[PDB]
């Protein structure tokens, strides 16, 4: 029926989205590097259409690579909210994932899931540059079995 | 000659993929036609190379 | 029939620019020892058309503070001016045959400095008008070089006509004539089109993005859109300049290919360029075009129109 | 007139482009996501930021040196006259003026770009 | 000692000038700058086909925790707390008390893992070859939930990588 | 059984450069403005 037009659109449309997702540079602390190191040429993030980008009008995942403060949230929040949609929120180390080394500190949020949805979260501290890859095709294939067009078909 | 080997070298990938099917097989899995030596599969079906 | 000529003119066009963007990628890729795009496709061939798709289909955020009459006529402006740039060129035989082919052309590219006069003016954000300010007093002080350069150049053309460049480079390329001018000639183009060292409208460590932050998806893509056309139509103005090839009246292909072959050369250095560079200061570039390109083009116009007159070698203007 | 349907399949299809673009999209948009973009944070307007008498100076001079370019750009044809000495003569005046010019701007400080 | 980096005054005959003028005018070192580029583009690039290809590790490598067990398959951990105590983020929670056996076991072994900062403290105040840091990286979750190790998760650890946690112990204990 | 650690060779490692290696390559000034006025005048004639 017409669904089977309405689900090759969605398909179109999330294999775009995934081969072409533009990240935004948030290097908060020490995870910042292993980040530019899946930057670098061994692992070449730009070969999966992983682009450098650049102010969050352009970028559709939002990467925390590091520890987020008090000071710092707002901020966070900010350009979180100035993102296009759709867009995503990979949680990279033990400090944005859940506070980490600094977790019982009076100056540091215990999470980035406080202040943003988070969609992946990415273990270590930091971790591996290979260890974010994963985490990055991770999120790419949560992309591909998102179902938009089928959810508005049946709505 | 030497492109004349290299130009072989990637005629024999096509051949040593078991012919362009499993070349364009190979290619659009993994993006790379190299043709390594088997080291072993495990229960799961990968093979290692 | 004519209609037909415009379409499979603009059409290929703007496929080559979705194609330059991965080329570029690919050789900025290599050049600092990746890949760039390989798995999109067959080594990114399809990257072009996944970002094309994804643009299209992504929130374009317009500002509260825009003025949306603008906001929007300004991409249309810059998209029908780095379209239009290429009516007048003479692959072999061209769609718009002028007595001023590169007098349109200067105008044209003198009109599609407003697109970021309007552009930084209507994104407001009180910052984003300053980088267009400084954008415009660049792209406007190279307008000069340009000017006088084409105008030194062509007094062994002998007109306006592009055609007669095929002519005028018969026996010799141009660039074997006036190569100071050509070397003054590419860094203008360069710097015309927001590239390289002189990409301070855009500078991704500077501004971030500068008068293109508010934009975003479908305006930012045609605005991008109309930067690789002007880059592509630049280094085609340059290789029919100074890199004439020859023709064939029975055999226009040959000059098709030719053509072809040294404007994606030309462009391919271009993308060599931002590879291989720091970043000039805007003081810095404003410094160079005034004082050191400026009366060397001078002295070299003088020279230009000295030269056909004392050596009895002066073009026919028909 | 060819050049102008050509005029008018640019600008239509530019158009085109724009409606495509600025429609075609799916929208969801609140107060925070549309607010100017300052790095995280919020802009100040201030008042009549873009000044200062440089940029300014830069426009004029390009303005005076591009009505000389003006009176260059007959120059190709100029060269067709018998008259080829007076020709040459006022050609290499406007060009020494020309210099002239950059010369007094340069010298007078002018083109600096000063504290 | 020491040395003058920037301590070289240039030659000022016609030679030397003439030479510094050309590199002026006719941009030679930018031509140098190019020529590195293009040797770097005919060079063969770096990157690997992850995930087909992997980058190089080492058996000391700290990865996903695991508890293990003896050949016997009883567990290691004696719930001696050596582990909690050390571990410099607090990431590690642990209760015990007899088992119905009279065995020193512990009835809780929580890691923290978005606590942990995965130095490998806690192996090494292992008595028993207890807690281990494990080869895995590739364990990233779509929630934060799932982060929350638990005594059951950790223990399906162990028993998911023991073949090799075991033969890089083999390869590393005579370090420790 | 005698002691294993890691050990640098019985002759020592071989050595290593570290000064700067940046060699001199071109051709002089007059040769580079004698070619390009030669290549000017050809263009001219
Ligand atoms: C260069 C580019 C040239 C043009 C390329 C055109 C490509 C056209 C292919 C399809 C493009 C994407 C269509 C879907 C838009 C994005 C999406 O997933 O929307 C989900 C949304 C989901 O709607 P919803 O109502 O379920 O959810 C919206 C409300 N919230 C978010 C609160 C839950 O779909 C729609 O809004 C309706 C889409 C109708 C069908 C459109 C078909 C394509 C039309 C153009 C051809
Ligand atoms: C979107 C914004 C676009 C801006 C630029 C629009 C095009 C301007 C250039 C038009 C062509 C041109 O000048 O060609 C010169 C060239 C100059 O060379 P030429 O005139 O020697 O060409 C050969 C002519 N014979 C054979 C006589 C020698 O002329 C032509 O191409 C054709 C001349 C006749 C043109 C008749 C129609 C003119 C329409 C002009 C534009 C009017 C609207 C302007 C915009 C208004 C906006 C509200
Ligand atoms: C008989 C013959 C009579 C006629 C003789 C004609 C003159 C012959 C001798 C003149 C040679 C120099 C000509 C002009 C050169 C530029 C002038 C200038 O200011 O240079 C120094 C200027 C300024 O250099 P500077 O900053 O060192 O000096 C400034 C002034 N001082 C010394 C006081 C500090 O540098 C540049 O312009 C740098 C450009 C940056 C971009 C570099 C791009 C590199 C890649 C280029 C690739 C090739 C381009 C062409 C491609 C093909 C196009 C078709
Ligand atoms: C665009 C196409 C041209 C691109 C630039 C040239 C090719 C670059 C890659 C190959 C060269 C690698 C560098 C090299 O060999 O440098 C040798 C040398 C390195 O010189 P150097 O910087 O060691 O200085 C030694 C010479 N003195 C002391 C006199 C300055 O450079 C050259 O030989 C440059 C010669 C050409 C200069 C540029 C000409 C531009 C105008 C052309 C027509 C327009
Ligand atoms: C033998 C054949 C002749 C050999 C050449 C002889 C003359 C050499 C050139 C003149 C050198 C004058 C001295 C000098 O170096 O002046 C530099 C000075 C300031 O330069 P600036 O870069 O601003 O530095 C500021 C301080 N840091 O400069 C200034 O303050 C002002 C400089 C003004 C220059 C104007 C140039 C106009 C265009 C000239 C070329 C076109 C032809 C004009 C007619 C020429 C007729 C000969
Ligand atoms: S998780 Fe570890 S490496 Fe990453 S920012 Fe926090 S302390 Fe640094
Ligand atoms: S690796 Fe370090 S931080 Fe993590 S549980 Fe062990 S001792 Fe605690
Ligand atoms: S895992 Fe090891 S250190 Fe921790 S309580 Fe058990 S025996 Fe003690």
């Amino acid at each position: 029926r017409g669904e089977y037009v309405v689900a090759k659109l969605d398909d179109l449309v999330n294999w775009a989205r995934r081969s072409s997702l533009w990240p935004m540079t948030f290097g908060l602390a020490c995870c910042a590097v292993e980040m530019m190191h899946m930057a670098a040429p061994r692992y070449d993030m730009d070969r999966f259409g992983v682009v450098f980008r650049a102010s969050p009008r352009q970028s559709d995942v939002m990467i925390v690579a590091g520890t987020l403060t008090n000071k710092m949230a707002p901020a966070l929040r900010k350009v979180y909210d100035q993102m296009p949609e759709p867009r995503y929120v990979v949680s990279m180390g033990s400090c944005a994932n859940g506070g980490g080394y600094y977790h019982y500190s009076y100056s540091v949020v215990r999470g980035c899931d406080r202040i943003v949805p988070v969609d992946i979260y990415v273990p270590g501290c930091p971790p591996t540059a290979e260890a974010l890859l994963y985490g990055i095709l991770q999120l790419q294939r949560k992309i591909k079995r998102e179902k938009r067009l089928r959810i508005w078909y049946r709505r | 000659m030497e492109l004349v080997q290299v130009l072989r070298r990637g005629l024999q990938q096509v051949s040593g993929h078991g012919g362009l099917r499993g070349y364009l097989r190979v290619l659009f899995r993994a993006n790379d036609v190299r043709v390594g030596t088997l080291v072993g599969e495990d229960k799961y079906g990968n093979k290692y190379y | 029939m004519f209609m037909i000529n415009i379409l499979s003119l603009i059409i290929p066009i703007l496929l080559a620019v979705a194609f330059l963007t991965l080329v570029e990628r690919k050789v900025l890729g290599y050049m600092q020892l990746r890949k760039g795009p390989n798995v999109v496709g067959p080594y990114g061939l399809l990257q072009p058309i996944a970002d094309a798709l994804k643009l299209v289909t992504k929130e374009p955020l317009r500002p509260g503070t825009s003025s949306i009459s603008m906001f929007i006529i300004a991409p249309i402006l810059g998209l029908s001016l780095a379209l239009t740039m290429w009516v007048p060129l003479p692959m072999p035989y061209p769609l718009i045959n002028m007595n001023l082919g590169v007098l349109f052309m200067l105008a044209m590219s003198s009109l599609a400095v407003y697109s970021i006069l309007w552009s930084g003016w209507a994104s407001n954000s009180k910052y984003a008008l300053i980088g267009a300010l400084r954008a415009v007093a660049q792209t406007i002080s190279y307008e000069v070089t340009l000017a006088i350069i084409l105008l030194s150049v062509l007094l062994m053309n002998g007109s306006y006509t592009l055609s007669t460049l095929i002519t005028t480079q018969e026996h010799i390329w141009m660039i074997f004539t006036s190569w100071p001018l050509a070397m003054m000639w590419f860094i203008s183009t360069l710097a015309e089109t927001n590239r390289a060292p002189f990409d301070l409208t855009e500078g991704e460590s500077e501004l971030v993005s500068g008068f293109n932050v508010e934009y975003a998806a479908g305006p930012f893509a045609m605005f991008f859109m109309a930067e690789y056309a002007n880059i592509i139509m630049m280094n085609a103005f340059t290789a029919i300049l100074f890199l004439g090839a020859s023709h064939d009246p029975h055999t226009p292909e040959l000059y098709t290919i030719n053509f072809v072959l040294k404007t994606l050369a030309l462009t391919i250095t271009f993308l060599w360029i931002r590879a291989s560079y720091p970043r000039f200061r805007y003081d810095q570039l404003m410094h160079l075009l005034w004082k050191s390109f400026l009366p060397l083009t001078l002295a070299l116009c003088m020279w230009h129109i000295s030269l056909p007159i004392m050596t009895a070698s002066i073009p026919p203007q028909s | 007139m060819n050049i102008m349907l050509t005029l008018l399949t640019n600008v239509t299809l530019a158009s085109l482009l724009v409606l495509i673009a600025f429609w075609l999209p799916q929208l969801n948009a609140y107060s925070e996501k549309t607010s100017p973009y300052e790095c995280g944070f919020d802009p100040m307007g201030s008042a009549r930021l873009p000044f200062s008498m440089k940029f300014f100076l830069v426009a004029i001079t390009f303005l005076l040196f591009d009505l000389e370019i003006a009176l260059l750009l007959p120059l190709p044809w100029a060269s067709q006259t018998n008259n080829l000495k007076t020709m040459l003569t006022m050609a290499l005046f406007l060009l020494i003026l020309l210099a002239a010019s950059l010369a007094y701007e340069w010298t007078q400080k002018g083109l600096e770009w000063a504290e | 000692t020491y040395k003058f980096v920037n301590m070289r005054e240039p030659s000022m005959d016609m030679k030397s000038v003439t030479d510094r003028a050309a590199q002026t005018l006719l941009w030679t070192e930018l031509v140098r700058g190019l020529g590195m580029t293009l040797s770097y583009l005919f060079r063969e690039p770096a990157t690997i086909n992850y995930p087909f290809e992997k980058g190089p590790l080492s058996p000391r490598f700290r990865g996903e925790h695991a508890l293990r067990r003896y050949p016997s398959g009883e567990e290691r951990c004696i719930a001696c707390k050596l582990c909690e105590a050390v571990c410099p983020a607090q990431a590690i929670t642990i209760e015990a008390e007899p088992r119905a056996d009279g065995s020193r076991r512990t009835t809780r072994y929580d890691i923290d893992m978005t606590k942990c900062i995965y130095c490998g403290f806690c192996q090494e105040a292992c008595p028993v070859d207890a807690i281990v840091e494990g080869p895995n990286f590739e364990f990233s979750t779509e929630t934060h939930e799932e982060l929350l190790y638990n005594k059951e998760k950790l223990l399906n650890n162990g028993d998911k990588w023991e073949a090799e946690i075991a033969a890089n112990i083999q390869a590393d204990y005579l370090y420790r | 059984s005698k002691v294993k650690q890691d050990m640098p060779p019985p002759g020592g490692y071989g050595p290593i450069d570290y000064k700067r290696n940046l060699p001199r390559r071109g051709l002089s000034g007059y040769s580079m403005f004698a070619v390009g006025i030669g290549t000017l005048l050809f263009g001219y004639w």
